[PDB]
Parts: structure tokens; C-alpha cells; sequence
């Protein structure tokens, strides 16, 4: 069995695990007032209570991916080159940056 | 009706002693035949019975849009925006 | 209404929880304004950082778009800030479009797509040359659509649509093209605008 | 939907391997392929040679243009500017002058065939349905003067295409 | 600042100098490799007149583009690409070419 | 004095026989163009060849929509030509510019780059006006040098 | 099966003319074909339909030798065949002889013309307007 | 066609005897459409790919 894109489907249970726990401690680095932490957090702990249930079922891949394990792979790898970038350049934590002009209908 | 060589058609000029036209002289020049609407004047007039009269080419099949043309004044038969026909009565 | 109505709102309702979840977030160096309509959302973004924002919508838990295939700019002279470039997105796995725009006049140089978007760098290129807009940091920025020989930008609204360089002779010179020729036909202007406002509730007071 | 290119692995063992290799070994599938050129060659070709045999058509057909008159006389275009506006290339160009005493029909009337990306929009447009497109293919010049039209007059020498056009728009008063 | 362009006033003065190296190099190459078509004294000559009605220096914003643009047309020539004779020409071949007088364009009755 | 009459029209048969045009893939005319060797429409071997080839070609065919881009490009493919060449503007484009026109880029008329002899004034220029190209330029060669 | 197929080609040769009458549906005739024939058009032209043949196909038809003043037989083009091109020729079903007739006006011309080309009494531009008038006398 | 005609132009059978028909068949041609103001963004399902037209 192998998926349709070029990404190799490969039999890898804890693989989705240890991504979606590295991620929730680079969100608690720099940011902490700040919302995109606050609302990240709880959709990663939603899905990671799915994988703890569900013992290498289809169900819990067809879970918000419906395209196998690989494509769901694929979410947590970029997830972490997200995370480190919104926390290298400020953006969610400070915010005071200059209005513009007033202007909107054409 | 021709001046000197070259026919007038639906009001037009040909040249001013031979100077603008040139490329007519090899190749014969267009004419429209006809083109003094004397044909319009030929169409016998019709007879109306109504003070108003609705006008039509030949229903919706050939092109005209109804126009209602007044008959008041015997002096000058009333005209459709259209037609050349005209109406009396 | 059974002919005059497109389609009844039932998902705008659903679309406007993007319009306040991006919103949450809320950073001035991003959000500014955010306009939904006619089953789409549309926000404008500070021109100080258009990559953080790209990066966005990018990947993401909630929100899987991946794709911002298509990009627009808009050439407006209203407005102090001219140009409006335009990203239009598209997600596969969510299926939803968003759009991103930007608001400076960008006569002054912009931060580029290409380390986000792999196709964005050929769309970057158009931008530079009908409107005449810059990107920093961009992986060859060379003309496409204008000529070879070609002055100025061939879409601003400033100049002419026949242009100053245009009409391409032969003649006196055995192998030489001509350029510096002008003159064209006459396009007619038409002023047809109507007396009348067109639409209620879109009328501004001045 | 899902449809699926892929064959997934056709040959497996033995018999369904051997038939797989025959046809890479000599040719077979090649010499198949042959057979379909073959009984080709047999069937009767569709050809229609020009200047005797002519193709297919339909009663509503755009070609050149030519403007048509009413039955009594008199010339059906009426001079609105109508067509020029609606017009996407700007072919067509009118200036409009009273005729002699009290009608008002026309004084300068040409269409570019230079322009003209052909539409059947001047022919809608016209409420008086002066412009019917005909069914017209040739047209062949030395110069662009040649090609395009000049005040009304070849537009007006479209009488020898008016009779098509007189039964065409038999077939177009309430449309089909 | 805003905005960033490239260089801050005089160090965008020197990027002009770099630019007017590599263009000057080329003229001569643009010779064998392309046409004849004039000379390489005149072409050289052409290339002064240019910078000529660029001449002016305000604000760093409108050298720092020219700059990019100045890359452009004149990099038409170094990584080879097809004109023909025909693109990358900005001199008038065919001008008549009209002068600014009120005794020789008023003879000729213009605007 | 009679031999040499018939024999001018013996040289202007062999070009009223066979003329080979240039395969231009610069339209919407163009697919028009690939309708010349559709069956139904068909000057192929009749006259037309479809092997083209920028030297050997007798006929070059400008479809369509030209830009300045595109002006020094077909400029140097009507050098390469022989000298009995036969340039067809099939396409309103070809004629002076069908759309666009007005517009910077495209180049009006064809003949400001490269010169014609035979015009065809359709956009979608239909396979049956097509054929009438081919044959008026069968026609027009009619007599070279007399003396 | 075999002899059935020699025997209607010598049909179709013994029945359109015959020794110089099968020469002139092949040397100047691209195609020859027999069936049935309307025969009545302005000047030389026979116009022949019925035939089965091909979807889209309507007989031999032929050109006319000697239409208006070309006087030729061996090259012709499209620009003979009066007022007949929507009917029989392409889209009508209808002959234009036998069922379908043309209507009269008296705007139509009579006598059908053949195309302009390069040759004399062509197509011509004209001007329209009379401009604006200026003079001058003493 | 839409019934209603400030979109597109009515029947011409119709448009020759009522009067409504005609005013706006001279307005749906010459002037265009008089359209509501904002931005769209459309793509149908193409054989090569998209016409994302906006
Ligand atoms: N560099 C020099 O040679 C030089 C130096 C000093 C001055 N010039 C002057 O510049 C001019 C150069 O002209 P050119 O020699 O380049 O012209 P050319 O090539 O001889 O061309 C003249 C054309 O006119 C036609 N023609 C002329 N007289 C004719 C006649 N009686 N009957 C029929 N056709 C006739 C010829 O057509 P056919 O071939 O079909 O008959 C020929 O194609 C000369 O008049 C000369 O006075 C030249
Ligand atoms: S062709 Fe029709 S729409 Fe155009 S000016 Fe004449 S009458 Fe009016
Ligand atoms: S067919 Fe189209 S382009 Fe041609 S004259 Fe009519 S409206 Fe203009
Ligand atoms: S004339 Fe029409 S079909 Fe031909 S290239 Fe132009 S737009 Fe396309
Ligand atoms: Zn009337």
C-alpha cells in the first residue's frame, strides 16, 4: 500500500506523537499574552486524544484529514518551521504598528 | 445624375478639379443603384379611416417597431420615423 | 424570488468566524481591516510584513490552505497609496478561498513571495512589469509580457493605451525595424455614464 | 470521484508473465496497431473538394456584412449610433446628415474588415435589423482600401446576398 | 526608514558607477558578437546622452529604481538574447526629427 | 512567338500545382489553420503540404495576432523565403489588427512588418473561406516576365 | 459481390455523356458522380442534388463555364451560383426551383456578379462627408 | 434569457410592440450593465485548468 502523492507511505505509529508534543513547547518559549498560542494549543490536544484512543485505525486518520496518515505526517512536519518563524519575527505577542490612510470604497 | 465622370450616390461629391480622388482611376468606383429614393416617393399613398394609424413593415418578421402617426392637418401627409409611406384621411 | 436571487446566505454566517479567529490573533503589524461578502473574505495587510501573514494560512491546525496560486495587483489613482496587489488563495483540504491584499503605494520596494510560494516568483514578475513594482530580495526579476524595447509600464493609468512606442515600420532601412513612429488610429472615448445613482447604501456623504 | 491510471502489477506468475514478455520480445501490440490504420485505409473518406462540392451550414451564419432594405424602396438603417457603441473592435463608424427634406437616414457608413472580430452584436443590437449577417466566404483583395468597406454602397451591393438573407430571417423571427 | 529601496543617498550615487562600468564594457562586445550597425565611438556616445536626462537626484527612492531598470535594458545584450537590430535600439533611425523654434515649427503648423 | 506565351503559363502551372505554406502557430486562426488539413476541408496534397520547413516553403501564412515581440521575429523567417514568395494575412487580426488594435503591443495591419497579396477577412476564418485563398493565389499567378 | 462493384462504375461513365462527356467529370471535375439534376440556375450553372454518398454532401453540382465574362472552363472559384447558397447548397432543405421560390422586391439585381479580385471594376474606399466649407472671392 | 431586463436584452417580437422592452434594449447596448460595486474572484473547472477571473 502506498499513498498517491510522492510522499512515501510508511508504517509509523508515535511518529504524529512526538511532532505534536515538540510543537506545544516552542509556543511556550516567547509567547504567552499573546491568542495564537491560546487557541493553537487546544485543537493539538483535541487531536492528539484521538491518536491515545484509537490504536492504528482508519477512523482516526479520517479524523479532519481523510487522506491516510502521510498527509496528516505532512501538517505536523511544517507545523514546527511555523511555529519557530512566528516566534523569531514578533507579531502575535506585540502589536503597534501604524494605521492606514483612510480610504476602502471604490 | 453624374458630374463630369464619376457618380453622385445618397448626396456625395467626387473632386474639386482632380485632386482628392486618385485611386479611382484604374479601378471602377461603387454605385449604389437607385440611391436618390425615388422609390420611396413611388409607393402609392394609403387611405386611413382612423384619426391614428399604426404603421408595420410586415409584422414581427421584418424589422419595424410600431409608430402611431397623427392625422389633424390636410395640407402634408404624415410619415412613420421609418417609412417613407404616407397617409391621408 | 425564484429567478432574481444567485444563492441565499446560510455559510456567510460560518465564513464571518474566520473573519473574527484571524481577528483574535489581532496584531496592527498584520490585521487592519477585514471585509466579507458575497460568500467570500477579503483582508489588506501592512505593508511591513506580507511574509509573516504568508507563512500563515500556510500549514496551520484550524486552517489547511498550502496553495496561493493566484495573484492580482490594482492600479488605482484615487487613493495617496496607489497600487493594490492582490493574492488570491485556495485550500484543498478545507475548500474556501481568502483573499490578501496590501495597501502602500508601492512605488517604493515590497517584500516578495518566492521563499513562501514556488510560482509566485513568475507572478512577481508581471507586477514589475505592467505597474512597475518592485520585490526585495527576489530570484531573477526578468520581463515577460512588454517588450524587448519596450519604456515605461504598459498598464498605468497615467499614460495613453496606444502608448509612445508602438507602431513598428520597415521601409528605407533593409533590416532594421523602426520604432520612434507614434501615431495611430483614432480610438473613440466614449462618455457613457448615466445620470442617476446606480445602487442604494453604497452611496458615500461627502 | 476516483477512477484509477495505474494498473497495479499485471502480471503475477507464470502464464500472466510470459504474454507480457511476448509483446516486448517481437512486437504483437505494434502488429495491432497496424490493423487499426488498416481497416481505416477501406472506409470511405469525408472530403469535399471546394469549387464543385460545398460543406455544411445553418441558417444563422456571420460573415461579411451588408445591410438590408425593405420591400418598397427606402433604406432600412436608420442612423442611431446604436452599433457603434456596442461595437467591441470599433468597426463601424456613422455620421448622420438629414436626407433632402424631412427624412433622416445616413451620410457616412463604413465598417472595417481591417477590424471586426465578428459577433452578430451589430445585427442584435439594430431594433430596425439593418446589418443581417449573410452567409459570406469570399472575400479576397490586394489592399487594405480594397478590403475595407466604404459609405454604405458594397454594403448596399449585398442585393445579391439579400435574398439568402430574405430566407434566413424566416428561420430567425422568433428564434429557432 | 520607509522605505528601504536598496542605498541611503550617497551610497546609491555609487551604485550608478558600478552599473556604468558594465555597460561600458559591453559596447565594444556588442559589436563582433552582434552587427556593425553604427560605431563603437557613437555607441559610446549614446550612453552619455542617457544619463544625461536621468540627471537629476532628489531622493534615493528614484535612483534606487532606476537602478533595477538600468539592469535590465541594458542587461539585454550581456547573457546574449534575440533584438534582431530591432529591440534594445533607442536611438531614432528614421526621426525627421522635429526642433523647438517658433520659426520652424510654426512654418509647419503644429497643436 | 506562340511557344514562348504558352510556356510562361507552363512555369505558372507548376506553382498553380503544389504551393507549400509556413505552419504559424500565432492564433486562434491558427486551429483554423490545422482545419485546412481536416478532411471534411481539405487543400492537402490538393495543393497545401503540411511539411512546412522555414527554407523549402514557397507560401508563408501570417495567422493572426502579431506583437512587437513577434515584428523582428517574422521579419527574418520572409528573408529566409525564395523569391517566388506569397504572403496570406488569414485572420481580422492579420488584416489590420480584428481586436486589440488600438492597443501598444499588437501591430496593425501586417504589412508595416512584412508585405501581402492575398487578405482573408474572417475571424474564426471559416475552412470553407479558407479554401478561397489558396485559390485566388492559384489564380492571381497569371503572367511573369516577358522580357 | 465482386462483379457488382466493376459494373456500377461503367454505369456511372455510360450515363453522364459518355466517351467526351466522362473526360469533362474528370480532367476539369475533381470528383464524378451521377444522380439527379434540378438543372435551372442564372446563367451556365446546374446545381445537382438528391445524391446519397456522405452526410453533408450535395452532388457534384458543378461550375459554370462562361458566367458573367471570365469565359473559363478549366479554373473557376466560388463566385457563380446565383442565389442559392442558403437554399439546396448548405442549410435549406427545399430546392429553390421546385419548392422554395425567392421573393421579389425589385431592389435584387438581376444579373449575378462574380467576384472583384485584382482585376478591374473592383471594390473602392470612398469618401462621404462634404467637410467644412471655406472661400474666398474678390 | 433572465426575465428581468436590466440584465439582458428582451425578445424582439417583444421589444418591437411594448415599450419598456425597447428603452431598455437601447440601454442594455450602448451603455453596459450599471453593475454593483466590489471585488470577486471566480474560477470554473477548465480542461487545461482554471479562468480565474477577477
Ligand atoms: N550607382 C549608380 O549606378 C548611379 C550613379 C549615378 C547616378 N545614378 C542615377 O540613379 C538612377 C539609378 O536607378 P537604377 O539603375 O537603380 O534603376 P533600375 O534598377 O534600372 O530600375 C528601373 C526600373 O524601371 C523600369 N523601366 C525603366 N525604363 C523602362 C522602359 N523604357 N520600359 C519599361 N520599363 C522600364 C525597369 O523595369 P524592367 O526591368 O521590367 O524593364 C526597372 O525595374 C539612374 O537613373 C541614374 O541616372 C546611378
Ligand atoms: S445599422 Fe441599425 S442600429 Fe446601426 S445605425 Fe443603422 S438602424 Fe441604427
Ligand atoms: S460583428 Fe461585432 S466587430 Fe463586427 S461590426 Fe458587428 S459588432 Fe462590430
Ligand atoms: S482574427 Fe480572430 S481567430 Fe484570428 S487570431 Fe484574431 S481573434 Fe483569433
Ligand atoms: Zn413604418
Amino acid at each position: 500500500t502506498g499513498l498517491v502523492g510522492l510522499a512515501v507511505c510508511e508504517t509509523p505509529h508515535e511518529r504524529l506523537k512526538i511532532l505534536y508534543t515538540k510543537i506545544l513547547d516552542v509556543l511556550g518559549h516567547i509567547p504567552k499574552n499573546a491568542a495564537y498560542r491560546k487557541y493553537t494549543e487546544q485543537i493539538t490536544n483535541e487531536k492528539l486524544s484521538m491518536v491515545k484512543a484509537e490504536p492504528d485505525v482508519k477512523k482516526l486518520e479520517e479524523r479532519l484529514q481523510g487522506g491516510q496518515i502521510e498527509e496528516v505526517i505532512l501538517q505536523a512536519e511544517n507545523e514546527l518551521s511555523l511555529a519557530r518563524k512566528m516566534i523569531q519575527w514578533k507579531p502575535w505577542e506585540p502589536l503597534v504598528e501604524e494605521p492606514p490612510a483612510s480610504q476602502w470604497k471604490w | 445624375x453624374x458630374x463630369x465622370x464619376x457618380x453622385x450616390x445618397x448626396x456625395x461629391x467626387x473632386x474639386x478639379x482632380x485632386x482628392x480622388x486618385x485611386x479611382x482611376x484604374x479601378x471602377x468606383x461603387x454605385x449604389x443603384x437607385x440611391x436618390x429614393x425615388x422609390x420611396x416617393x413611388x409607393x402609392x399613398x394609403x387611405x386611413x379611416x382612423x384619426x391614428x394609424x399604426x404603421c408595420d413593415g410586415g409584422g414581427g418578421a421584418l424589422g419595424h417597431p410600431r409608430v402611431y402617426i397623427n392625422l389633424d392637418k390636410e395640407t402634408k401627409t404624415g410619415t412613420c420615423g421609418y417609412c417613407g409611406l404616407q397617409f391621408r384621411q | 424570488r425564484p429567478t432574481v436571487r444567485p444563492r441565499n446566505d446560510v455559510a456567510h454566517k460560518q465564513l464571518s468566524a474566520f473573519g473574527e479567529y484571524v481577528a483574535e490573533i489581532l496584531p496592527k503589524y498584520v490585521q487592519q481591516v477585514q471585509v466579507s461578502c458575497f460568500n467570500e473574505l477579503e483582508i489588506c495587510i501592512h505593508p511591513d510584513g506580507v511574509i509573516p501573514v504568508l507563512t500563515f494560512l500556510r500549514d496551520h491546525s484550524n486552517a489547511q490552505f498550502k496553495s496561493l496560486a493566484d495573484l492580482t495587483a490594482v492600479d488605482i489613482p484615487t487613493r495617496q497609496n496607489r497600487f493594490e496587489i492582490v493574492y488570491n488563495l485556495l485550500s484543498l483540504r478545507f475548500n474556501s478561498r481568502i483573499r490578501v491584499k496590501t495597501y502602500t503605494d508601492e512605488l517604493t520596494p515590497i517584500e516578495s513571495s518566492v521563499p513562501v510560494y514556488k510560482a509566485a516568483n513568475w507572478y512577481e514578475r508581471e507586477i514589475w512589469d505592467m505597474f512597475g513594482v518592485f520585490f526585495a530580495n527576489h530570484p531573477d526579476l526578468r520581463r515577460i509580457l512588454t517588450d524587448y524595447g519596450f519604456e515605461g509600464h504598459p498598464f498605468r493609468k497615467d499614460f495613453p493605451l496606444s502608448g509612445y512606442v508602438e507602431l513598428r515600420y520597415d521601409d528605407e532601412v533593409k533590416r532594421v525595424v523602426a520604432e520612434p513612429v507614434e501615431l495611430a488610429q483614432e480610438f473613440r472615448k466614449f462618455d457613457l455614464n448615466s445620470p442617476w445613482e446606480a445602487f442604494p447604501a453604497y452611496r458615500q456623504p461627502p | 470521484t476516483y477512477k484509477y491510471v495505474n494498473l497495479r502489477e499485471p502480471s503475477m506468475d507464470m502464464k500472466s508473465v510470459t504474454d507480457r514478455a511476448a509483446q516486448t520480445l517481437l512486437w504483437t501490440e505494434l502488429i495491432r496497431g497496424l490493423g487499426m490504420t488498416l481497416s481505416y485505409l477501406f472506409r470511405e473518406p469525408a472530403t469535399i473538394n471546394y469549387p464543385f462540392e460545398k460543406g455544411p451550414l445553418s441558417p444563422r451564419f456571420r460573415g461579411e456584412h451588408a445591410l438590408r432594405r425593405y420591400p418598397s424602396g427606402e433604406e432600412r438603417c436608420i442612423a442611431c449610433k446604436l452599433c457603434e457603441a456596442v461595437c467591441p473592435a470599433q468597426a463601424i463608424t456613422i455620421e448622420a446628415e438629414p436626407r433632402a427634406d424631412g427624412s433622416r437616414r445616413t451620410t457616412r457608413y463604413d465598417i472595417d474588415m481591417t477590424k471586426c472580430i465578428y459577433c452578430g452584436f451589430c445585427q442584435e443590437a439594430c431594433p430596425v435589423d439593418a446589418i443581417v449577417e449573410g452567409p459570406n466566404f469570399e472575400f479576397s483583395t490586394e489592399t487594405h482600401e480594397e478590403l475595407l468597406y466604404n459609405k454604405e454602397k458594397l454594403l448596399n451591393n449585398g442585393d445579391k446576398w439579400e435574398a439568402e438573407i430574405a430566407a434566413n430571417i424566416q428561420a430567425d423571427y422568433l428564434y429557432r | 526608514v520607509k522605505p528601504i529601496f536598496s542605498r541611503d543617498m550617497n551610497e546609491a550615487k555609487r551604485r550608478v558607477r558600478e552599473l556604468y562600468r558594465a555597460w561600458y564594457r559591453e559596447v565594444p562586445n556588442t559589436v563582433h558578437l552582434f552587427q556593425l550597425d553604427i560605431s563603437v565611438k557613437q555607441g559610446r556616445d549614446k550612453v552619455r546622452e542617457m544619463f544625461k536626462k536621468n540627471a537629476h537626484i532628489t531622493d534615493p527612492r528614484v535612483v534606487d529604481l532606476l537602478v533595477i531598470k538600468g539592469k535590465m535594458e541594458l542587461e539585454e545584450t550581456i547573457k546574449v538574447w534575440k533584438q534582431r537590430t530591432h529591440v534594445m535600439r533607442f536611438f531614432h533611425e528614421t526621426e525627421a526629427p522635429r526642433p523647438k523654434d517658433f520659426l520652424s515649427k510654426f512654418y509647419v503648423g503644429h497643436d | 512567338e506562340y511557344v514562348v506565351a504558352k510556356l510562361d503559363d507552363l512555369i505558372n502551372w507548376a506553382r498553380r500545382s503544389s504551393l507549400w505554406p509556413m505552419t504559424f502557430g500565432l492564433a486562434c486562426c491558427a486551429v483554423e489553420m490545422m482545419h485546412m488539413a481536416a478532411p471534411r476541408y481539405d487543400m492537402d496534397r490538393f495543393g497545401v503540404v503540411f511539411r512546412a520547413s522555414p527554407r523549402q516553403s514557397d507560401v508563408m501564412i501570417v495567422a493572426g495576432t502579431l506583437t512587437n515581440k513577434m515584428a523582428p521575429a517574422l521579419r527574418k523567417v520572409y528573408d529566409q523565403m525564395p523569391e517566388p514568395r506569397y504572403v496570406v494575412s488569414m485572420g481580422s487580426c492579420a488584416n489590420g489588427g480584428g481586436y486589440y488594435h488600438y492597443s501598444y503591443s499588437v501591430v496593425r495591419g501586417c504589412d508595416r512588418i512584412v508585405p501581402v497579396d492575398i487578405y482573408v477577412p474572417g475571424c474564426p476564418p471559416t475552412a470553407e473561406a479558407l479554401l478561397y485563398g489558396i485559390l485566388q493565389l492559384q489564380k492571381k499567378i497569371k503572367r511573369e516576365k516577358r522580357l | 459481390e465482386l462483379l457488382q462493384v466493376l459494373k456500377r462504375g461503367l454505369q456511372q461513365v455510360s450515363g453522364h455523356g459518355g466517351l467526351r462527356g466522362y473526360l469533362r467529370v474528370l480532367f476539369r471535375a475533381n470528383d464524378v458522380r451521377v444522380g439527379t439534376l434540378v438543372g435551372e440556375d442564372k446563367y451556365g450553372n446546374k446545381y445537382y442534388e438528391d445524391n446519397k454518398q456522405f452526410f453533408g454532401r450535395h452532388r457534384w453540382v458543378i461550375y459554370t463555364t462562361e458566367m458573367n465574362g471570365k469565359n473559363t472552363f478549366w479554373d473557376v472559384d466560388g463566385s457563380m451560383v446565383p442565389p442559392e447558397w442558403h437554399r439546396w447548397l448548405h442549410c435549406m432543405t427545399d430546392d429553390p426551383p421546385t419548392v422554395k421560390p425567392p421573393t421579389a422586391r425589385k431592389f435584387i439585381w438581376t444579373n449575378h456578379k462574380f467576384n472583384l479580385s485584382g482585376t478591374p471594376q473592383q471594390y473602392v474606399p470612398y469618401s462621404t462627408t462634404r467637410k467644412k466649407i471655406q472661400e474666398w472671392v474678390p | 434569457k433572465v426575465d428581468d431586463a436590466k440584465v439582458s436584452p428582451p425578445k424582439r417580437a417583444e421589444m418591437k410592440t411594448s415599450m419598456e422592452s425597447l428603452i431598455h434594449h437601447f440601454k442594455l447596448y450602448t451603455e453596459g450593465y450599471q453593475v454593483p460595486p466590489g471585488a470577486t474572484y471566480t474560477a470554473i473547472e477548465a480542461p487545461k485548468g482554471e479562468f480565474g477571473v477577477y
